[PDB]
């Protein structure tokens, strides 16, 4: 009813609890479009509605944060999503970005190549990704789980994310993976979110809140993608740009959260309760250093 | 003793009637801000628009050296304000005007000292 005055729509809890089989996707809209304000690009409006929904959850925010961003270049030679992320975060925060082809940018430091040649020495408080390949969509053969750049992402999280941190990662009907749905059961809460300015497509963002380092429930990833296609096929959504006109409350609030270092045998039920409500981070606090690998035969 | 001078090949290309540079990046904001020229967050008023800094610099966009014993860019990593009746060529506006070192406004379009 009043859905057209929000920034978007999230998946309800009773659809997550069923046992369905997989089918083809077919939407009632498709070839409709929204009306944008004078002179504004489509990817500036999409990143503004995602940051307005994250302001309603329980994230941790310390003195001297650290953030990293994959898939950030474009076919024009510049970077629009990196300029919206630096307007939202507090002054003093450090930020790094990357892609497979060359481009120009506003971040503190930048690297060029395939994602499997990248290495770092320290740990991070938040991670964002928009990578995609268009040769995946074909309606003439069967629809199976995919590998490629999804195999690198599952390993980076288990080795270099701090206890207490968060993530957000993009998918579609034919671009998806079954162990990534199984790792959402190692956080305290999870969902899937759709923006009101691109609602005639099958795109969404997969989100995890406050990390614990071991399993809390068990999930089968082939059955949970088929429950997500059933929801979209029986509930249609109306297109809108109302929320881009009121910006008086946009910036993220400074909480001052505390930081400690601890060894694997000191974690008791008092500690585990503090991580679940957004009030503690665990890692070391030294300097930051990075690099990239090069092959010689020329 | 030879070196190239590209600030003046653009000025002569426009005077014969060429098309200005495109795809500079514009932002959403309240339009009740301060009015000054270069800042750490957006500050436009009722007569202005605001843009991201790297996409409006001539040396960054052509892939060449910055004119300074120690290459230093004045714009990368910040935000810049432009008057609404000149917003079809933002690269040309910044190459021609100068800032006041006392109040922070553009000379000709805001400063009221002398
Ligand atoms: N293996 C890989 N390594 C790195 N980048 C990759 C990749 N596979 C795909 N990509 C990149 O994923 C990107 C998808 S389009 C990105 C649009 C951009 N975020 C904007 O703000 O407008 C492309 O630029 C593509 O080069
Ligand atoms: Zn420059
Ligand atoms: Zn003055």
């Amino acid at each position: 009813s009043s859905q057209a005055w929000q920034p978007g729509v999230a998946m309800p809890n009773l659809y997550k609890m069923q046992r369905m089989l997989l089918e083809k996707c077919d939407l009632q809209n498709y070839g409709d479009s929204a009306t944008l304000p004078k002179g504004i690009m489509m990817n500036v409006a999409k990143y503004t509605q995602l940051c307005q929904y994250l302001n309603t959850l329980t994230l941790a925010v310390p003195y001297n944060m650290r953030v990293i961003h994959f898939g950030a270049g474009s076919d024009k030679g510049v970077a629009p999503g990196t300029a919206v992320l630096r307007q939202w975060l507090p002054t003093g925060t450090l930020l790094v970005d990357s892609d497979l082809n060359d481009f120009v940018s506003d971040a503190d430091s930048t690297l060029i190549g395939d994602c499997a040649t990248v290495h770092t020495a320290n740990k991070w408080d938040l991670i964002i990704s928009d990578m995609y390949d268009p040769k995946t969509k074909k309606v003439t053969k069967e629809n199976d789980s995919k590998e490629g750049f999804f195999t690198y992402i599952c390993g980076f999280i288990q080795q270099k994310l701090a206890l207490g941190g968060s993530v957000a990662i993009k998918i579609t009907e034919h671009s998806w993976n079954a162990d990534l749905y199984k790792l959402m059961g190692h956080f305290a809460w999870w969902t899937a979110f759709v923006t009101n300015v691109n609602a005639s497509s099958s795109e969404a963002f997969l989100i995890g809140c406050n990390y614990l380092g071991k399993p809390r429930e068990q999930i089968d990833g082939y059955v949970m993608h088929a429950n997500y296609i059933f929801w979209r096929n029986t509930n249609p959504i109306q297109l809108s740009s109302y929320s881009l006109f009121d910006m008086s409350k946009f910036p993220l609030k400074l909480r001052g959260t505390a930081v400690m270092s601890l060894k694997e045998g000191q974690i008791n039920d008092m500690i585990l309760s503090l991580l679940s409500k957004g009030r503690l981070i665990i890692r070391e606090n030294n300097r930051v250093v990075i690099s990239s690998d090069v092959l010689v035969n020329n | 003793a030879f070196a190239v001078d590209a600030a003046k090949a653009y000025k002569d290309y426009l005077a014969s009637g060429g098309q200005p540079i495109t795809n500079c990046v514009k932002m959403l904001c309240t339009h009740t801000g301060t009015g000054q020229a270069i800042t750490v967050t957006p500050e436009a008023n009722m007569d202005q628009e605001s843009f991201g800094g790297a996409s409006c610099c001539l040396y960054c966009r052509c892939h060449i050296d910055h004119p300074n014993p120690k290459g230093f860019c004045d714009l990368k990593g910040k935000y810049v304000q432009i008057p609404t009746t000149c917003a079809n060529d933002p690269v040309g506006f910044t190459l021609k005007n100068t800032v006041c070192t006392v109040c922070g406004m553009w000379k000709g379009y805001g400063c009221s000292c002398d």
